[PDB]
RNA sequence: CGAUGUCGGCUCGUCGCAUCCUGGGGCUGGAGCAGGUCCCAAGGGUUGGGCUGUUCGCCCAUUAAAGCGGCACGCGAGCU
RNA sequence: GCCCCUAAGCGUGUGCUAAGUGGAAAAGGAUGUGCAGUCGCGAAGACAACCAGGAGGUUGGCUUAGAAGCAGCCACCCUU
């Protein structure tokens, strides 16, 4: 990869985190290609599923005030923001985590805030 | 030829400056 | 297997390993080229060797120039004879070769390969030899 | 156990070392197996 | 070099001490010594720790780090946890056991053939084909595990003989 | 584990299935008295199956749609492909014939759109030979 | 198109001759001589390293600017003496340009693309000369080779110039040839 | 050239290893028996006859094997 | 020429060699080492190791007994 290459890709993640209400990080260890499709056909007809570098992904961060997740992404990071609603993403990934039991709902993004896995469940149990 | 091979070796010294009579 | 149509002089004096070569010192009609580092006479026996191991590892496309002829004869005595009673009879051609003369030439469209054949070629040689190309 | 004056990396599992001053070639195919001599 | 760069950290239940060149770590396993090359300083880290140093750069010096800083964790390691090693038998007919504290094997010979147990080394056999050398030295495990896996030719045909725990040999076929 | 390509309309063949389903312990009359079923109720093309297998023996058949590669040789019309993919042309196929065969790859595939499938079976048309059109 | 001149500094030679010209070599220097239209020729010693990579990096054909004990001179390199051995550079011929002359230089052709499977590509003349104004030399000239059939020659008249640059040689000079690939069988009969 | 006796055989050896046997190994298109090839190794051993002046060679019986060479093609003030 | 035999320096300064090279040798083979110079990638985390993946289409077609990403020829694509 290139340094152009890097940052046409921290402009596209900075402006799909500005399409996005909210977004969600999670956990694909252990996932196969044949599982990542599945979760593509049931989330891209609505959410968007995306993975990154998580130095990447910091560096898009520092345009709004979104800099308070880069604790968050220690290990792998799996991004899925909301183009359409902002929980079915959240339903989705939890559904699809307790399925594989590989996916570890590492956090998510709602109102500004950055919240626990905890909050996140009870966010999609609103 | 060992011999033969020693001698126009032995042409190289510093003493004779790389030349000796039957080379 | 290289040998003149006609010669004006069948016997002659030995050709001199003297000096560099002056002419023929940069590659011309193909891509690479074996370049001589030595001076040695090189024999039709040993071009043709050369040519078939380029050709045998380049197989079907390419197009290789010899840019060496032998056309110095080089002449051998009959075998358990005395010294004197004339010259011997003229039975090896070869060509005088000084380091910086362009041997061979090679027109290939990959480097790997092109360089390989020519590598096969110049163990057939019997002198030392460097692969040069068109660029500065 | 080959042993020429030339060894090199037949196959791209060979491995060229020194040992004891002498260059050998090895491998885990034993037929690769040979030494400078 | 990053070998060497790497302090070894030093567990509570082992006692270090430093004289000079020649260091000692006694522990719940038992006393093992070591001597350093000249070259390379040796001290003890304040924080519980080790730290190996190379005051120069050239090829030894920068070759010594690495293994002076792996021999000392290796020490280490063996007074706090011990070193032990699995082999298995394979082949029909072939067993061992303990005729007390030596080894015992039935590898198709005219004759038994016995393995004996040099100082501070231990055999353990659990199955007439499985078991396992186990000893505080690394040096010396690896050693008589050798000697212990060399009692028969290589055998690509049936695979006779004594392996290591996750070892796989080579095989190949003969047709007559 | 394995997976096959086998005519419809007979069973128990002698190249490809037999050996690979023996050494699996599938058995061989049940998993063919059923497929030879299945592919008489289609009775359209040749269809491939993969083989699943469990402790208990038990064997359970998969079975997809028919090979892209005859669903676009029967609309081509030609029975063998072309053997210069590229450099001569056998036979030629409109846009219908293709998204019929586009339809068929959405239903057997992980492709979210028809247009996906479109422009797989003119990949498939390309390394064939096969214009699109 | 414009081309910014390399600077280099250059030193008048006190001492010409074979002896002194071996020295300077061997002090990584590189000897040169200046004429032009002046009718003066000025003797130089040149450092081989960075004029070497102004060669390397703007081709055979360079745009120079020569501090001659702080005046400025534009040169261009007229010819460059290599020995053909050691590959190093022993004489370099500078001329004496100004803005708005026109010179005549050899400027190397090379091919790009890619033909036909079944063809092989030939270059019959690895460089030609162009009319250009002396600060405008392009610095190659690129012939494409790209859907050519069997046998088709590409000649000096075909090849594509930048504006104000004039071809000189004549136009039927063949400078790429693009041939059938020769069959296996054709290797075996050439050169015996 | 005011003389350095010449081929085979006998007797007596002595050295090299480029090893024939025995000894130690690596790779095998090494299952085993038996091999093929390469590396290490000179301690000892390395037969008797038919034909030929013969060296050499072919052959007959064996043997673990029936090694290759240098020493004025070792050795005639030692023999024929 | 200058450690002792053997007269005069186990001379001074700065580096190199690990081969007794010095104190014999070729084509060629080779992660020996010192110096000088180019090009690639790299803290927006390079290389090595490690963990998780590395699919479907589809066994792409000709071709055979066979062709399944890997006797052989061709193009050599699409989604995530
Ligand atoms: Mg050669
Ligand atoms: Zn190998």
């Amino acid at each position: 990869m290139a340094k152009a290459d890097k940052a046409t890709a921290v402009a596209d993640i900075a402006e799909q985190f500005k399409a996005s209400t909210a977004t969600v990080v999670t956990e694909y260890r252990g996932l196969t290609v044949a599982n990542l499709a599945e979760l593509r056909r049931a989330l891209g007809d609505s959410a968007t599923y995306t993975v990154a570098k998580n130095t990447l992904v910091k560096r898009a961060a520092s345009e709004a005030g979104i800099e308070g997740l880069d604790e968050l992404f220690a290990g792998p990071t799996a991004i899925a923001f909301v183009k359409g609603e902002a929980v079915d993403a959240a339903k989705a990934i939890k559904k699809f985590a307790k399925d594989n039991k590989a996916l570890v709902i590492k956090g998510g993004y709602m109102d500004g805030k950055a919240l626990s896995v905890a909050d996140v469940e009870k966010i999609a149990d609103l | 030829a060992k011999r033969g091979r020693k001698k126009r070796d032995r042409k190289h010294s510093k003493a004779n400056h790389g030349k000796r009579p039957n080379a | 297997m290289l040998i003149p149509r006609k010669v004006k002089h069948r016997k002659q004096h030995h050709p001199e390993q003297r000096g560099i070569a002056s002419g023929g010192t940069s590659v011309s009609f193909g891509d690479y080229g074996i370049q001589a580092l030595e001076h040695a006479y090189i024999t039709n026996r040993q071009i043709e060797s050369a040519r078939i191991a380029i050709n045998r590892h380049i197989k079907r496309g390419g197009k290789v120039w010899i840019n060496i002829f032998p056309d110095r004869p080089l002449t051998k005595k009959p075998a358990e004879t005395r010294m004197g009673s004339g010259k011997g009879s003229p039975e090896w051609w070869v060509a005088n070769v000084k380091p910086g003369r362009v041997l061979f030439e090679l027109s290939y469209p990959d480097e790997k390969t092109a360089r390989d054949a020519l590598t096969r070629a110049i163990h057939k040689l019997p002198i030392k030899a460097r692969i040069v190309t068109r660029e500065e | 156990m080959k042993v020429n004056p030339s060894v090199k990396p037949i196959c791209d599992k060979c491995r060229v070392i020194r040992r004891h001053g002498r260059v050998m070639v090895i491998c885990s195919d034993p037929r690769h197996k040979q030494r400078q001599g | 070099s990053r070998i060497g760069k790497q302090p070894v950290p030093v567990p509570s239940g082992v006692d270090v001490t430093i004289n000079g060149q020649n260091l000692s770590v006694k522990g719940p396993k038992g006393t093992l010594t070591l001597d350093v090359a000249e070259p390379i300083s040796v001290s003890r880290a304040e924080d519980g720790a080790i730290v190996v140093t190379r005051p120069d750069d050239e090829r030894r010096s920068r070759s010594l780090h690495g293994l002076s800083r792996t021999l000392i964790a290796n020490l280490v390691t063996g007074v706090t946890e011990g070193y032990t090693q699995k082999m298995e038998i394979f082949g029909v007919g072939y067993r061992v056991q303990l005729k007390g504290q030596n080894l015992e094997f039935a590898l198709g010979y005219s004759h038994p053939v016995l393995i004996e147990a040099p100082e501070g080394i231990t055999f353990a056999v659990e199955s007439p084909t499985k078991f396992s050398v186990s000893g505080i030295d690394k040096q010396k495990v690896g050693q008589i595990s050798a000697v212990i896996r060399r009692l028969r030719r290589p055998d690509p045909y049936k695979g006779k003989g004594v392996r290591y725990e996750g070892e796989q040999i080579r095989r190949k076929v003969g047709k007559t | 584990l394995i997976k096959l390509q086998i005519q419809a309309g007979q069973a128990n063949p002698a190249p490809p299935v037999g050996p690979a389903l023996g050494q699996h312990g599938v058995n061989i009359m049940e998993f063919c008295k059923a497929y030879n079923a299945a592919t008489e109720s289609q009775r359209g093309n040749v269809i491939p199956v993969e083989i699943t297998v469990y402790e208990d023996r038990s064997f359970t058949f998969a079975l997809k749609t028919p090979p892209a590669a005859k669903l676009l040789l029967k609309a081509a019309g030609v029975q063998k492909g072309s053997g210069e993919p590229h450099k001569t042309k056998v036979a030629k196929v409109t846009w219908d014939q293709v998204r019929e065969i586009a339809e068929t790859k959405k239903a057997d595939l992980n492709a979210n759109d028809i247009d996906a499938a479109a422009k797989i079976i003119a990949g498939t048309a390309r390394s064939m030979g096969i214009t699109v059109e | 198109t414009a081309n910014i001149p390399n600077k280099l500094t250059a030193n008048v030679r006190t001492r010409t001759g074979k002896g002194a010209s071996r020295q300077a070599r061997r002090d990584g220097k590189v000897p040169a001589v200046l004429y032009g239209h002046g009718t003066d020729p000025q003797h130089l010693e040149l450092n081989a390293r960075d004029f070497a990579a102004v060669l390397r990096s703007h081709g055979t054909n360079a745009i120079l600017t020569l501090d001659i004990e702080g005046t400025e001179q534009l040169a261009l390199t007229k010819a460059l003496d290599v020995h053909p051995i050691r590959r190093n550079i022993q004489h370099a011929d500078l001329l004496v340009v100004q803005r708005g002359e026109k010179v005549t230089v050899e400027v190397t052709v090379l091919v790009e693309g890619d033909a036909t499977p079944g063809t092989l590509v030939t270059q019959d003349a690895n460089t030609i000369e162009i009319e250009a104004e002396a600060l405008s030399i392009p610095e190659q000239l690129t012939v494409s080779v790209e859907g050519v059939e069997a046998g088709t020659q590409i000649t000096a008249g075909q090849i594509s110039l930048p504006e104000g640059v004039n071809l000189i040689s004549d136009p039927e000079l063949l400078v790429v040839n693009v041939v059938e690939a020769p069959s296996a069988e054709a290797l075996e009969e050439e050169g015996a």
